[PDB]
């Protein structure tokens, strides 16, 4: 989702 | 408030939000996901109160972000509801609600909850 | 949705909200508070999924009121995160963050929670 | 509160 | 209030809880999901405010229920937050909170929130 | 978990809460307001997930507060949601909901909603 | 999901 | 409120 954290 | 919100706000999650906060209470700009690149970039617009205070309160403030532009799609749209405290160390301290358009049997969990803190550095 | 949206929608309160929903996801319009009396009107900004729906779920979407016209400053900003299901019986259905500007010391209590369901009719 | 029901 | 809680109540989805309200505020009792088969219950704790009231208020209280049980472990848990209305048609009206355990990376998007109304028709 | 829940948390406010995690999932405890002053303290009560993890997720867990003891009745409950992760750092991350008992005019305006992150130390 | 209503 | 900071 765009709200979240970088996934990295 | 108004000139102590307009410019860039980063939260925790490394997402930045840039603002413009007009004289009678708009709030208009982009929120950009984490990464930084060029689609990672949704509308934003709200409110504010532009009369707050002869008490150190905060600033009330309110956006929107539907989660869709040219290269994503997804499908939700999340409001962060929080004030603005001004001084050397300003900050946006919010709550937020992020919906899912969903069918009517999943409607009962269409909407997550959490808390985001944006500071200027 | 977008035609669907747009129009006046009324909660279980006695409060109706007038708004139009643009092309490209915008969501612009007018809170009036019980009793209907011209000074109950707020301004209202939002956004919605233009682009919703293979499988029949809602459309998310999301609007900002902050409580501050010419008669009132109640330093307060709400935000409503919800769905429009259309049909036979549309409605918009919402979970919602109020909001008021408070000192640190209270900053804890200073944002309610609840949700509202409006209805055409 | 303006978000509230009438008072009545 | 505690002899009005004690009871079986329903709510609008299907779901039927019984409690036990405690003379000393406690709540106890079991939570069972629709269909209604042995293995769709669950233990409940709570708390209310034994001594609520020359206003007609309602009667504050809250209850948790973990998922898990012996035959499901859905890694979640979910607090229900309301009031009880006594009188010809009581009713609990409550906002929720559900967390599941996730990794740090998706903790930001751990808790949904709903609201629930429980009858006892 | 269990064994790692069990003891005292201390959150930002300067509350203290101390519980014992029982072996199929019982939380018991008291939650003490600031100061640290005897008539501080109120019952608490929850559930968490006695068998949460091979991929490092948190446990979750809830609780409620019922804000009545033998000093004070503030009419309220309070629940918190949220999920334990242990380690070096242990903590537990909550969102909770604080719901006053109302009279049915103010009940829109009967439940806060805010964040809590208790730590050891 | 439990809390849920009826799949059906 | 009980579950409030200091009031200090």
């Amino acid at each position: 989702h765009p709200q979240g954290p970088p996934c990295k | 408030a108004e000139a102590g919100i307009t410019g860039t706000w980063y939260n925790q999650l490394g997402s930045t939000f840039i603002v413009t906060a007009g004289a009678d209470g708009a709030l208009t700009g982009t929120y950009e996901s984490a990464v930084g690149n060029a689609e990672s970039r949704y509308v934003l617009t709200g409110r504010y109160d532009s009369a707050p205070a002869t008490d150190g309160s905060g600033t009330a403030l309110g956006w929107t972000v539907a989660w869709k532009n040219n290269y994503r799609n997804a499908h939700s749209a999340t409001t962060w509801s929080g004030q603005y405290v001004g001084g050397a160390e300003a900050r946006i301290n919010t709550q937020w609600l992020l919906t899912s358009g969903t069918t009517e049997a999943n409607a009962w969990k269409s909407t997550l909850v959490g808390h985001d803190t944006f500071t200027k550095v």
